[PDB]
């Protein structure tokens, strides 16, 4: 059939050959996905072998000596094919990091070295067990705008040429780099940002501003459960480290309140490790934004008035 | 449609070798099929001698959307503003006769907002009628947006019954809300 | 008199993080616009939004272009393919077009290449100059920890082999910056931010 | 079925059920599990080879 | 005490430019933190429990917030 | 009497007996806790052998030999 890999999933092979690349390396081995995994913030790899015991400093030294030994790997063929073959076998839950332990097991050449560091065959079941219960969160929860841009699906935007120009001033300040298209539902507010993306693939924008434009999926992350805490907080890690710009729509339903959001946009907005783009009515504007002094800080009143004939 | 986008996406993502054969080839040798069909079609219209706007949408298409979500006639749409002006003083002496020298102080007071000659700062024309009663008051009103606004049931009533307590300015608010969705409206200021 | 200082103690911070030039005429201008004209918040909040954003406004020139040059590039390039694509085509009507899209393109390219090309070799200087005030600012920051944390073996190649060193690069390109601004007769506002920069803000 | 005579070949298709709980993703455990299961038996491949069913196709 | 605007949050600032730099000896040192509504209310109440164990640690460290 | 527990120390009290049930042993040492324990990201015992001396990359390779 066909296969299906995320985003963080494939840049996690090519993260492995820039790795191997600098140490003069003609082919990719699968030893080099867990020195990468090994080297994240808050990772996966980590604490799911801590459940089961075993000695991960004795497993981590042991795929370095497999690396250095080596002159695509006949052995990597086999890997991508069992995600293909294994792609119909369990039950829920797609690909992601956690299930990237299991495919490394099934290798003869891998299993050698976790059983004679700690953690054997069976010690690898009941770690999983208990763990279950763009990026990889930016693809399914998120929609980058960037990309449909680019790629000539994307309705062209003239007659805002007053208002582009002006988001590109703010996001160039030091301070108050948070713009909001304050409006109203009707004069336009999702295709003002749409004309901003097609400027960057350009280059009109300015060297000051290289980020990205991803658009935040409300009613993607209140898919499910509780279980809205390790969906919100996977979102904000992938934008720290890859430096881009997000886009809420309507901001006052999702910063100002059911289950508590707005908590973790207030922190990475503060210290300058996120920037927004607002786009709520005024009605509601003046009861999430104004009324906290902490709001109007880090955002700029952004007016928008409706063209005329 | 979907070879334009397939073609700026690959010009854009640093590759010269697929978009080459789109906009240069898959494009330009289809464009001689589709603009012969338009000019054939168009030609074949013309000898039915009719439903000749039932393929190109023009001013009269529009026309009877606008007409349909309303009620308006269409004979309503076609008169522009610049014919209503100019007409306007025979209209009103066929339905409200005696009073010859309010109908001529009536059209001074639009006529100067419309061409130019007054700051934009004030709205259409404000009045202020008196006399005693039964002598033309509201029927000069509904009469008013039966010709310039072609639409009699549009003339909102605020008495004075109600709002004349102090508790009752602030909503002066429903009269605000009210004219915001329906821009030409006939405020009526009773008693 | 007391806003002036306040916008001087945090110019070197503000030059870092825009790039651009400010000049001791834009401070006085913008502690005096503020009390007479604009006038609706408090000292240094209406004083400093006046300077982020004249400086912000300048970044779009000293890298992108202006609308009269930018116009200029959009319809070049549809003239580009337009000629490749009716070269391809055996038409009698494709071959005297072709002969008017190849005789406009003429002068659009001694028009736009003297004058898109000044930006382009000026934005590959500009942006290594920020590079430098953000590196120069930082290694002043982190030695000075060092002095206050009893560590000698750390700030010894800081304060000696590390800003000495990119301090003589940031004298080396403000001297071959005002010789690319005279072939483009711009730099008395196109990339210093006087007095002249801050009353625009204000009128609008 | 007219050669037949647990099972050799059950107890076989039983092993694989007990590492495929534990894979990535699927669906549930049921009547379409066992469907996935018998193409990777030599005596069972067979048949559908020559019917018109590809392994990758499957 | 004063309107949102004349800089509260800035004042707080030079204080720590000053003790760490030389200005009171260290018998009377204390850190500056900077209590945040906004990273106790997040996760999941639980929210009282988690304002406990911060004052605990302001007694036994010497220091303001 | 009573024994109250939290959940990081659980966590690797429960992991030290299937350690000493994979490797075929019979008594549980104490050597077998603080090897799981230490490999932890950002662990509170990382940060107190470095403050208070010593090196972390010679006191693991004590007890393995154990
Ligand atoms: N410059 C423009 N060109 C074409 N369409 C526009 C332009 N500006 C706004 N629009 C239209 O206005 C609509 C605005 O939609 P959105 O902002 O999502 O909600 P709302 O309609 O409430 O503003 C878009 O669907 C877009 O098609
Ligand atoms: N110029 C006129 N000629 C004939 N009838 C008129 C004229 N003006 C008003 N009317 C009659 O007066 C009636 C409406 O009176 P109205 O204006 O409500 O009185 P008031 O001004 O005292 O409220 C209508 O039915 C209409 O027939
Ligand atoms: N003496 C000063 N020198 C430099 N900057 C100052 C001084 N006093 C205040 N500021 C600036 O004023 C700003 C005030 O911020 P803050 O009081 O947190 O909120 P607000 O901006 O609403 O007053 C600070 O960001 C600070 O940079």
């Amino acid at each position: 059939s066909s296969m299906q890999f995320t985003d963080k999933a494939t840049e996690t092979l090519n993260a492995a050959a820039k790795y191997a690349a600098e140490n003069s390396h003609v082919q990719l081995h699968p030893s080099h996905v867990a020195v990468v995994m090994l080297d994240e913030e808050n990772s996966l790899f980590r604490s799911i072998l801590e459940k089961a015991g075993g000695d991960v400093v004795s497993i981590e030294r042991g795929f370095k000596k497999i690396m250095v030994r080596q002159p695509h790997s006949p052995e990597l063929a086999k890997l991508l094919h069992y995600a293909h073959e294994h792609m119909k076998k369990q039950r829920d839950l797609y690909i992601a990091q956690d299930h990237l332990i299991l495919a490394l097991a099934d290798l003869p050449s891998m299993a050698q070295v976790l059983k004679e560091g700690g953690v054997t065959k069976k010690s690898l079941e009941n770690a999983v067990t208990h763990v279950r219960g763009a990026y990889e969160a930016l693809s399914k929860y998120c929609i980058d705008l960037t990309e449909l841009a680019a790629s000539g699906k994307l309705d062209p935007v003239i007659g805002r040429d007053e208002i582009i120009s002006r988001v590109i001033r703010v996001l160039s300040r030091r301070t108050k780099n948070n713009p909001c298209l304050v409006g109203e539902p009707g004069v336009g507010k999702t295709a003002i940002a749409e004309g901003l993306a097609n400027r960057i693939v350009k280059g009109d924008i300015p060297s000051s501003l290289q980020k990205k434009v991803y658009s935040l999926d409300i009613g993607s992350l209140l898919a499910g459960a509780g279980e809205f805490e390790e969906r919100l907080k996977a979102v904000l890690k992938e934008l720290k480290e890859a430096q881009a710009i997000v886009f809420i729509d309507e901001i006052h339903t999702v910063l100002g309140a059911a289950i508590d959001a707005a908590n973790l946009l207030k922190p990475m907005l503060a210290r300058g490790e996120l920037r927004c783009i607002g786009a709520t009515t005024l009605t509601e504007y003046r009861q999430y934004v104004e009324k906290d002094p902490a709001f109007e800080r880090r955002f700029q009143l952004v007016m928008v008035e409706e063209p005329s004939v | 449609d979907e070879l334009k986008a397939k073609a700026e996406d690959a010009e854009r993502r640093y590759d010269l070798a697929r978009a080459a054969d789109i906009r240069y080839y898959a494009i330009p040798d289809l464009e001689k099929r589709l603009a012969q069909l338009q000019a054939e079609k168009s030609q074949a219209d013309a000898e039915r001698a009719d439903g000749l706007l039932a393929e190109v949408v023009g001013p009269d298409q529009i026309m009877e959307v606008v007409s349909r979500w309303t009620g308006i006639p269409v004979s309503n749409l076609q008169r522009s503003e610049k014919e209503k002006l100019l007409h306007m003083e025979e209209y009103m002496k066929q339905h409200v006769v005696g009073q010859d020298e309010a109908i001529k102080a009536i059209c001074d007071a639009i006529r100067l907002s419309r061409t130019g000659l007054q700051n934009r700062n004030r709205p259409l024309a404000s009045f202020l009628f008196l006399g005693p009663t039964g002598c033309g008051k509201t029927l000069c009103v509904k009469e008013l947006a039966a010709f310039l606004f072609n639409d009699p049931g549009a003339i909102v009533r605020i008495d004075m019954s109600e709002y004349m307590e102090k508790h009752a300015v602030s909503r002066l608010g429903q009269l605000t809300e009210a004219v915001r969705r329906r821009p030409y409206t006939v405020v009526l200021f009773d008693e | 008199t007391d806003t002036i200082s306040i916008l001087r103690g945090l110019k070197e911070r503000y030059e870092t993080h825009h790039g651009v030039r400010i000049a001791d005429a834009a401070i006085v201008a913008a502690a005096q616009l503020a009390a007479r004209y604009i006038t609706q918040r408090f000292m240094p909040d209406k004083a400093i939004d006046l300077i982020d954003e004249a400086c912000a406004n300048t970044r779009v020139q000293l890298d992108s272009q202006p609308e009269a040059i930018d116009k200029l590039e959009r319809r070049h390039l549809q003239l580009e393919v337009e000629a490749t694509a009716l070269e391809k085509e055996k038409d009698a009507a494709s071959k005297q077009r072709l002969q008017e899209v190849r005789a406009e393109m003429a002068r659009i390219q001694e028009e736009l290449r003297p004058l898109k090309m000044k930006y382009e070799s000026e934005k590959g200087r500009l942006d290594e100059i920020r590079n430098l005030s953000q590196r120069l600012d930082e290694l002043k920051a982190k030695a000075e920890d060092a002095e206050r944390r009893y560590d000698l073996a750390r700030a010894a190649d800081i304060r000696y082999y590390a800003i000495p060193d990119l301090e003589k690069r940031l004298a080396q390109l403000q001297a071959e910056k005002s010789q690319a601004d005279a072939e483009r007769a711009d730099g008395l506002l196109a990339e210093v931010v006087g007095p002249d920069q801050i009353m625009e803000v204000v009128s609008r």
